[PDB]
């Protein structure tokens, strides 16, 4: 389900309207502890405790961003570690200095996919503490931030629902031509086993009549 | 299974089945009617005795004559009139063992000449 | 262009591929051999005890002198006479 | 664990000191930091010498942290965040006093960094490849016909990967200018519908190319149809013109036994 979940005009509605506050020094509205964890409920992730935000671990931190990245930037996060240290052919490297860097450049990735992302939704500051050390007041900020992205987006996806569904009919327009060239190819292999079957059986009904005429004859 | 492209393995058995029939039912022939066409002679009813056989040379079938199986084979009539030095001598033919044959030649070349 | 019903032509003729007919008919021909065989063994033995016996698979005619020991033989061909073909094999034997 | 590395051979301190300032005068650290960098001052160094290149160089891995003025309490945390492999052999009384006889340990360090650095960005640069190359094979991979239906369902999701990315340029176009306090997202809209214009031109080439493998089937079944109604033919006639040749020989037969029958009985 890929660009289908982005298709919506009445269907979920789970997500208050898009609010900006020229007030505060975050242009973000700062949401509090509990209207915070009304939407990550609501919202494709999925939340432990509420109280598990109030003190973040540094596992479940790291977690939840991981799913973030993977539903708001539309990427893998296994994927692109694989792909960021791929076997590469030249003979310079060695594989022995190899496996000092790839645990720490696994992580310096996952930093810069972070840090871009709460770049763009406006948040310039982000750190690698931001995960392995969590804070309690920082990431109600940097919770706060992805939420009003959330609403926004949802605002948005009215607009997009022309692109998505002229891509359905593109889609289906190869989809069914696909069809018909297996139901093509099945028909006429339907039609050669029915004529192949008659054969047989005219050829034993013609070897069988010359074999009692063989008897009485000779 | 049979598939069309072995056609060919059933054409060869129907080409010899079709040349098996020709050959066979072309054997027996006649060989009765072939022995009265090349010997010019006729094995009949005696018109007296139904066991009597009777040999008709030519095909005007004007000369015959008949004799007995039974027992020793006596002559009997015939429709060319035979004279009794001739007749005699047939028999005697007869009266030696001989072969049919035998007396069928002497037959033929007396019952033709006394034409 | 092409065949409407392809599998329906190929059954019709299976069932109308009659095999007991020509079987009974090869019954009929094997019949009338034996006919021939029983009503004309009693002339053939007759003709056979003159001294002339028929080849037809070679197409010759046999004649053999008990005496002499050596056989003469008659082909046929679509040339002959027949007057030719019945004096040579009579006052022969 | 220790170090594999020979941090106190004097020939290999001269080669990681030369690969540390030719990286740092490359990439102008001397301009940047307002400190002059030499190789006589990485052999003998000070400790405010060295946290201005500990600093430069964690700065450019990661970019949006924020140190304290106490840099020295901050190095051994940033170390275990970086998953350094030779924090055991590492003391952290050492960190307060860098100048000292294990000088090489921390020496080893900042080339470690200096390699991090430039492994990264060769790193990220694969990145950018990756998330890019999804949009850049376009019709040439698609075109080629299809070998199993994995792969067509393979095309169909690159396809959905195409538009889920220029609707998620969409809504970070949209909300950058939401925040900016616009409420204009018309430039947005507009990059959007020509990034749309091209997904549409990649489906239409494989639905032209799809539409020349239909007919072509098409085309060749109907030959393979032909031929085999053309062998059925054959079949019915040859089997007619066999089955009437053996049932005229057998009339005929019957027919000439049956007067061969007449003669010998009516010869009386
Ligand atoms: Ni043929």
């Amino acid at each position: 389900r890929r660009s289908k979940r982005f298709l919506i005009s009445n269907r979920t509605t789970k997500l208050g309207p898009a609010k900006r506050a020229s007030r505060n020094q975050d242009v973000f509205p700062i949401l509090d502890l509990q209207e915070l964890v009304i939407c990550l409920q609501s919202c494709d992730f999925a939340l432990a405790t509420q109280e598990n935000i109030s003190r973040p671990t540094s596992d479940y931190m790291v977690t939840l961003y991981k799913q973030i990245i993977e539903n708001f930037m539309g990427i893998s996060v296994e994927s692109l570690l694989n792909s960021s240290n791929q076997e590469t052919g030249d003979g310079h490297l060695q594989e022995e200095n190899e496996n000092i860097y790839l645990d720490t450049l696994n992580v310096l990735v996952l930093n810069k996919i972070c840090f871009k992302f709460f770049e763009n939704i406006g948040v310039q500051d982000f750190n690698m503490t931001d995960l392995y050390k969590p804070e309690a007041q920082r990431t109600q900020r940097l919770l706060s931030a992805v939420v009003n992205y959330a609403r926004f987006r949802e605002e948005r996806m009215f607009d997009c629902n022309s692109f998505i569904l002229q891509m359905e009919s593109l889609l289906g327009q190869i989809n069914k031509l696909n069809d018909e060239i297996k139901q093509l190819q099945k028909d006429f292999e339907v039609e050669v086993k029915e004529i192949e079957i008659e054969y047989s059986l005219l050829s034993g009904h013609i070897n069988k009549y010359m074999n009692e005429m063989l008897e009485y004859m000779q | 299974m049979a598939s069309i492209d072995a056609f060919s393995d059933l054409e060869r058995r129907m080409d010899g089945f079709q040349k098996d029939v020709a050959q066979v039912l072309a054997r027996q022939q006649n060989h009765v009617a072939l022995y009265e066409r090349l010997l010019q002679l006729r094995v009949l009813p005696g018109a007296s005795d139904v066991h009597d056989v009777r040999f008709v040379f030519g095909d005007d079938s004007r000369c015959w004559i008949e004799v007995a199986m039974h027992g020793d084979h006596v002559i009997g009539n015939s429709h060319p009139a035979l004279d009794p030095k001739s007749r005699a001598t047939l028999e005697h033919v007869l009266t030696v063992q001989g072969d049919l044959a035998a007396f069928l030649v002497v037959a033929r070349d007396m019952l033709l000449a006394s034409l | 262009n092409l065949l409407d019903n392809p599998v329906e032509f190929l059954k019709e003729v299976r069932e109308s591929f009659d095999i007991q007919q020509d079987v009974d008919a090869m019954k009929r021909i094997r019949h009338d051999l034996d006919v021939i065989k029983e009503e004309s063994e009693a002339r053939l033995k007759l003709y056979r005890s003159l001294g002339v016996i028929l080849d037809l698979e070679n197409d010759q005619v046999l004649i053999n002198r008990k005496n002499d020991g050596n056989i003469d033989i008659l082909p046929l061909d679509n040339n002959l006479s027949d007057f030719y073909k019945t004096k040579y094999i009579w006052e022969r034997l | 664990a220790r170090d594999p590395r020979p941090l106190r051979d004097k020939n290999f301190q001269s080669a990681i000191q030369e690969e540390i300032y030719d990286y740092l005068k490359k990439n102008k650290f001397d301009i940047e930091t307002n400190h002059p960098i030499s190789i006589k001052f990485l052999k003998q160094p000070t400790q405010k010498g060295f946290i201005i290149i500990f600093k430069w160089l964690y700065l450019r891995l990661d970019p949006g942290y924020g140190f304290t003025k106490s840099i020295e309490n901050e190095i051994y945390q940033i170390l275990k965040n970086l998953r350094y492999p030779f924090l055991e052999s590492i003391n952290k009384s050492q960190i307060s006093a860098v100048g000292g006889s294990n000088w090489h340990k921390f020496l080893g360090m900042l080339h470690w960094m200096v390699r991090t650095n430039i492994k990264l960005d060769m790193c990220l640069n694969k990145v950018d490849r990756s998330l890019i190359n999804q949009n850049t094979q376009e019709i040439t991979i698609l075109s080629q016909p299809l070998k199993t239906l994995d792969e067509q369902d393979q095309r169909q999701e690159r396809y959905e990967l195409m538009v889920e990315k220029l609707l998620i340029d969409y809504f970070t176009e949209s909300y950058k200018s939401f925040l900016k306090l616009e409420d204009n997202y018309e430039p947005s809209m507009q990059e959007l519908k020509l990034g749309f214009e091209k997904f549409v031109h990649i489906i239409n080439t494989d639905v032209t190319s799809t539409e020349l493998k239909l007919e072509e089937l098409k085309v060749d079944l109907n030959r393979k149809r032909y031929k085999l109604h053309q062998q059925v033919i054959h079949v019915i006639d040859i089997t007619s013109k066999f089955k009437i040749n053996i049932q005229s020989s057998l009339e005929n037969s019957e027919n000439e036994l049956g007067n061969v029958i007449e003669e010998l009985r009516n010869l009386e």
